[PDB]
């Protein structure tokens, strides 16, 4: 329920870790997909001035601790 | 693989914090890869100066308590942890599950070369004693016993004898030195002949499916119990390929480069926790290496068991 | 095996996916369905998903297990079968590999693109056996299709150098000849993923409850079912076990480890005889395991001649564990205490004279130890045989057969060998 | 170039056992053999509640129907007997040896340029300053960490068990001994120069440290306790599991170890804590806070790489912090 | 701006031990060092219905076939011999000192701020209120809880234990100082200047607390009583080692029954120091988070911004500090 986010330069794609590109948006059906919960609506707009405010090669780490 | 010309016994050695976690699929006591490493860093560390060649290790186990809690309300256990450092952020890092245990074991080293001849019998024993003395096991720190009742001594065993009576003589007084306990071998034709009852029964049936059988505690209608020869546990029985072998300065990361490495993965035998005087031998019983490295299969058993 | 079905399958995903997407929009303006249909809806779909591919990774051996702070090398790689008879793990899966997928979360319907089961087997199944029906469905150009086929196939392939991280195990290993190899191994999921199935299918399934229930009615079933205790569980991700593997969100952390545990990993505090109403409770002092174990022989009566071989054999193992729990048990409470040398009194079984060895002898120099090794006292297996004898009942149908002479010679030689073991308490 | 080593790792040198808690009478401290051992046992709790309410649970009636539904726990304690008031803390200490030879290395090249340089330390300052702090925190009873609060008199017995006995025997006054000043004292010397021998020579030095609390008749005693995830069901949930070695309280090995590691005052924070523990971006868990950040350039891994690959030598302080570092241990490097 | 800490962990001050209990004969209370313990013994008991029906088992069928088949049990009970009608009740009490300093904190800043803030209390004004009821409440016997409220002659002995002897003897008579008068004698006064000297830290204060309760000849003693996991045990009492035996923090919830500035009536007398100040038998929350009288408000208002409540409300905040607790928010 505490979706945190953080920018990363090099993403670890070792895991399975939510990486969204920095020419693109955050999508809430992949994250419903991929991880069994789903986004809550006020994350989202969080999430979406991150993701557009991103330099070109910057990855926005999303994941939630629940 | 070759045999033993003299028998060591490393007495009960405490260890604190041993691996409990010994493969991905047991929990319990640690690998025999442990005690194989610990015999070849014995080798590696004062073997090569006494002119000897520890091989070999019988695994006793007299005493075993793992740090573990049962959860309230489920069957199943879990494992006390420690507290790791915080980061340079000050939050709590991210927790690794590592499981924690304390043994109770003594050592069959088996010892034979050119330097039993050199050297007293007593004078190798103590010597590779106090180089046990400061080392670990399983990633637990060996226990060097102070201030106690009396500090248990070593006994190499000279196992050429001179008869067949005195042989059997000092190997009965061996067993009743490392009696409490329970040595640990490798039952693997056992295991393959289950599987082949099983594949009798039920086709297509690999072994893997006759480890959890003879794991577990099954049931039959009419309720009985089948019943289990001994204690048969699970062990890691060695390694496997899963890459080919990389030249020395290859891989990335590694650690040293001057030493070829291979991506692996476990092999889950069957072992078999048996009392020391069920073997009528101490010769056997012990834990050697057989690597086979252009094919893999990385493996470590007890040869000559039965 | 034809190429317009495969085409118009895979159009049909990349429309249900463009389906889903409009209908999950709740939109009403800003003209975002022009640029969903153009981008997810033709076969640019294909080639931005070909894009994506090198954030995924089909695996079989993960590394983020181990600490999870380790960019190393994950590999989807099946070890060849062992010569060496016994021993096996991770090459038995041949057709139930449940495979793994690492890397960016958000790349996950290339994985689910290419795990669709189009005619009898996976659409990257159909690209690794380069087909009429294999690229040529995913473009009009044979090019571009042969660039995205190198793409989706390199799913399953390491991407970079081999490596291995600071926080991964690498043990050395002695080869018979000299050196040494580095050994890094890899946490095998899909293996663990496959004995998590049995494991909950034997604990959670309806086939195995329904035969946990028909044991609480006391009646006949068919097939029996499994307990598995001491199971440990090993979560690996801390908080965030999304974040290590694909089938890590499946199984939430829980390795469910299987239990390796020696006999003695309960301890049992010892108790030595004082008075005399404990010295006729306790003379014995059977632990639950020897109970547990001449129950079996109490169920070990009624036989077959042709069942009697193997019911004989087991006989003779089931008392030779006796034997020695009584060896053990003999052991143990001679070394660990001193309380058989704690009080004197009128009863304390002073026949026995075994879990005594040094309390009689070490300081009592020549009192209790000249009456020791002179007479050698091992006549408590004759007692012994008494417990055995009480652990078999009235049976006739044995006693007035050659059962009982089977009996017998196992029981000789046994107490025979436990004579032996108790000769030589001296040196 | 010298680059960094991608594997580092360093064996715990100074590794002690669990700390065996038994309990007994003072003024027969001197035949402190057969002292029973301090028992973990259970008891019930009840608790009305007394967390912070979020400004959302502030009513009246919720409050109130909350303090009538109270949580009831079972804690596990540890405590003296009715007739004993002195808790005798037994532990083990090896003080291993080869305080630079690191456990794992990849680059030769590094692995040489950090043993001439930590031969280049144990040559000009030996461990005369790391083991003087370590004697010290053998010598105060910091080991013993709630059991000294409210303590009447505690006194730690030293003994350097050689081959089977005792060899050397010391006896401190460990309330005497603050826990904050690292003063310089004969005996304290003389076991500083032992520790210094274990550390330096190839063999270790074991050491047993006894230490006795003169608490009070039937008080609490303070074991460590064990960090269970997953508790369980809220029915038969066990909130608080002490540990125990067999039926005998014992704190854990790596708590003594980060008792004994608290010799860091030379961190670049004010030392109102006084000594921390070494740790590389030294941080303390009471406090919630990294002290030697990398911000500042006085973290483990940055005076490291400037005193092994670039030659800057730190401050002798400093250098003390680097080396006290690896005798801690660690797993280091970078991908 | 100096917010709130997010962790502020308090060690417990006034750490008390098991209270054991044992038996014996009045008037030879002062060679009470042999007496046998109490040992919690088992007895079976019968038990017809007596709680209120939900208005479906009020039908006189259902009910009389309840009354037909009663439930058994087997409770706990620690009763004294038909010999002995003393009850002694022996607990040791540490003070240990140093009020106001967290076991763990974030803030420096706000660790500061609260040791400035104890510290300024402590100059302005002793541990000489906060120790003269602690030492009330070792006298008059409240952690006698129900070994008390029908005991003919409650006497307390409280000894200060220096090296291992005594260094000053007391000797209280625990009915004439009452449960609810915080009055002033000599002796309750010396012993106010003992606690008060242990909680400031200049000196080591180890009491030894014995409490004699003259019940009656085989009466019944309440030790505490644990929770429970035909036969179904619906009583299971605390007992140390076959010893009946008090738990420490219902001793410790005695000595802590202080509070008489809540700021409802004072006809019910001190409750005990809790923050939002209840009463789990009568289950009634005082010092509830409405009114500016809890200890978390109090609290923040005295450090955060200065606030400095009245004298009666930070001898309540200073005594919630020395029976510690788990403070700051997440």
């Amino acid at each position: 329920t505490t979706f945190t986010s953080i920018v990363t330069t090099n993403p670890d794609f070792g895991g399975f870790e939510f990486y969204v590109e920095a020419g693109q948006q955050f999508d809430d059906s992949a994250y419903e997909e991929a991880y069994g919960v789903s986004v809550p609506s006020a994350v989202v707009e969080e999430m979406n001035a991150k993701a557009a405010q991103l330099k070109d090669g910057e990855w926005l780490n999303v994941s939630h601790e629940a | 693989v070759t045999d033993p010309e003299a028998l060591l016994l490393l007495p009960r050695l405490s260890i604190q914090n041993a691996n409990a976690i010994s493969s991905p699929l047991t929990w319990g006591f640690p690998s025999p890869g442990a005690f194989t490493g610990f015999v070849h860093a014995l080798q590696r560390r004062v073997g090569i100066s006494l002119d000897i060649e520890l091989d070999g290790v019988g695994i006793v186990c007299h005493r075993f308590e793992a740090q573990i809690s049962q959860p309230a309300g489920k069957r199943t256990k879990v494992f006390n942890l420690t507290r790791n450092p915080l980061n340079r952020d000050g939050s709590t890092a991210a927790i690794v599950e590592e499981g924690r245990a304390h043994l109770e074991v003594s050592l069959l080293l088996g010892v034979h070369g050119d330097g039993l001849d050199d050297h007293p019998a007593q004078e190798i024993a103590r010597q590779v004693q106090e180089q046990a003395g400061a080392m670990r096991l399983a990633g637990g720190s060996i226990l060097p016993w102070c201030n106690e009742r009396f500090p248990a001594p070593n006994a190499e065993l000279l196992m050429l004898g001179g008869s067949d009576e005195q042989r059997r003589k000092n190997q009965r007084r061996l067993t009743r030195r490392l009696l409490p306990g329970f040595a640990l071998v490798s039952r693997e034709a056992l295991l393959q002949q289950h599987l082949e009852t099983l594949r009798t029964t039920l086709p297509e049936a690999t072994t893997l499916d006759a480890l959890l059988d003879l794991c577990r505690i099954n049931f039959e209608p009419p309720w009985q119990v089948r019943d289990k020869p001994g204690w048969l546990v699970p062990i890691p029985a060695g390694y496997n390929a899963l890459s080919p072998l990389y030249l020395p300065g290859e891989v990335r990361n590694a650690r040293d480069r001057e030493t070829p490495l291979r991506f692996v993965e476990n092999l889950f035998g069957l072992g078999e926790w048996l009392s020391p005087h069920r073997v009528a031998a101490l010769s056997d019983l012990l834990w050697y290496h057989h690597a086979e490295p252009d094919k893999g299969l990385y493996r470590w058993s007890t040869p000559r068991f039965v | 095996p034809t190429w317009q079905e495969l085409r118009q399958f895979i159009e049909s995903f990349i429309q249900e996916r463009l389906q889903g997407k409009l209908d999950k929009l709740q939109p009403d303006e800003d003209d975002k369905r022009q640029t969903l249909l153009a981008t997810h809806r033709r076969e640019a779909w294909l080639a931005d998903a070909a894009r994506r591919v090198g954030q995924l990774q089909l695996v079989t051996h993960t590394l983020k297990p181990i600490h999870p702070d380790a960019r190393g090398s994950n590999l989807h790689s099946l070890p060849q079968a062992p010569g060496q008879p016994g021993l096996a793990g991770s090459h038995e899966l041949g057709d139930r590999l449940v495979s793994d997928v690492v890397g960016n979360a958000a790349a996950l319907d290339v994985f689910k693109f290419l795990s669709l089961q189009y005619q009898g087997k996976n659409l990257l199944n159909w690209l690794t056996e380069d087909s009429a029906e294999a690229l040529q469905a995913l473009s009009d150009n044979a090019e571009q299709a042969r660039e995205w086929r190198q793409a989706f196939i390199g799913i399953t392939t390491v991407k970079g150098a081999p490596a291995s991280h600071s926080l991964a195990k690498q043990l050395y290993f002695p080869l018979p000849g000299s050196g040494y190899h580095l050994l890094a191994p890899l946490f095998p999921t899909s293996l663990v993923h496959h004995v998590h199935a049995l494991l909950r299918e034997a604990r959670f399934g309806d086939a195995a409850k329904a035969a946990r229930e028909a044991r609480s009615r006391q009646e006949s079933w068919p097939h029996g079912f499994s307990e598995y205790p001491n199971l440990a569980i090993q979560k690996f991700g801390g908080t965030k076990p999304q974040n290590i593997s694909q089938l890590n969100n499946e199984r939430r952390g829980e390795n469910w480890l299987l239990p390796s545990l020696p006999p003695n990993w309960q301890r049992q505090n010892v108790n030595a005889p004082m008075r005399h109403s404990s010295v006729f409770e306790h003379d014995f002092g059977r632990t639950p395991e020897v109970s547990r174990l001449t129950r079996t022989l109490q169920r070990f009566l009624a036989k077959t001649v042709h069942n009697n071989l193997a019911i004989r054999q087991r006989r003779a193992q089931l008392v030779a564990q006796i034997c020695d729990e009584a060896l053990q048990y003999a052991a143990r409470l001679r070394e660990l205490e001193p309380g058989w040398s704690a009080t004197p009194g009128c009863q304390l079984h002073d026949a026995e004279q075994l879990w005594l060895d040094p309390l009689r002898a070490q300081t009592d120099e020549t009192f209790l130890q000249r009456r020791l090794r002179g007479d050698w006292p091992a006549e408590v297996g004759n007692r012994f045989a008494n417990w055995l004898n009480r652990a078999v009942s009235s049976d006739s149908q044995i006693l007035g057969s050659p059962e009982a002479a089977q009996w017998s010679q196992e029981l000789s030689k046994e107490l025979t060998m436990f004579k032996e073991i108790l000769e030589d308490e001296r040196d | 170039i010298l680059s960094t080593a991608s594997v580092l790792a360093f064996e715990r040198k100074l590794d002690p056992s669990d700390a065996l808690m038994s309990a007994g009478a003072w003024a027969q401290r001197d035949a402190s053999q057969e002292w029973p051992a301090v028992t973990v046992r259970e008891k019930s709790v009840r608790g009305t509640i007394s967390n912070r309410l979020k400004t959302k649970d502030r009513d009246p009636a919720k409050l109130d129907a909350s303090i009538q539904s109270p949580n009831l726990q079972t804690v596990d304690v540890a405590n003296l007997p009715s007739d004993a008031d002195t808790l005798k803390v037994r532990f083990t200490l090896r003080v291993l040896g080869g305080a630079g030879t690191p456990s794992a290395c990849n680059d030769a090249a590094y692995r040489d340029k950090l043993l001439q340089t930590v031969a280049t330390y144990v040559n000009d300052q030996g461990f005369a300053e790391l083991a003087r702090r370590y004697a010290h925190n053998l010598a105060n009873a910091r080991f013993l960490w709630r059991n000294r609060v409210g303590a009447e008199a505690v006194e730690v017995r030293i003994n350097h068990i050689r081959q089977g006995e005792v060899a050397r025997a010391w006896r401190f006054d460990a309330l005497a001994i603050g826990l904050r000043d690292f003063k310089a004292d004969a005996e304290l010397d003389a076991l500083a120069e032992l520790i210094a021998s274990g550390l330096s020579g190839s063999g270790h030095v074991l050491l047993e440290v006894v230490a006795f609390a003169r608490i009070g008749d039937g008080q609490e005693v303070f074991p460590s306790q064990e960090l269970i995830l997953d508790k369980g069901d809220k029915k038969g949930q066990k909130s608080k599991t002490l540990y125990s070695v067999r039926d005998a309280a014992a704190i854990h090995s790596q708590k003594i170890g980060n008792a004994l590691r608290t010799i860091d005052t030379w961190y670049p924070d004010e030392d109102g804590l006084g000594p921390i523990a070494v740790e590389p971006y030294g941080s303390v868990t009471s406090q919630g806070k990294a002290y030697r950040q990398p911000k500042q350039k006085l973290d483990f891994y940055t005076l490291l790489d400037n005193w092994v690959l670039r030659d800057e030598a730190p401050a002798v302080e400093q250098q003390h912090y680097v080396i006290a570092n690896l005798i801690r241990g660690g797993v280091f490097g970078e991908a």
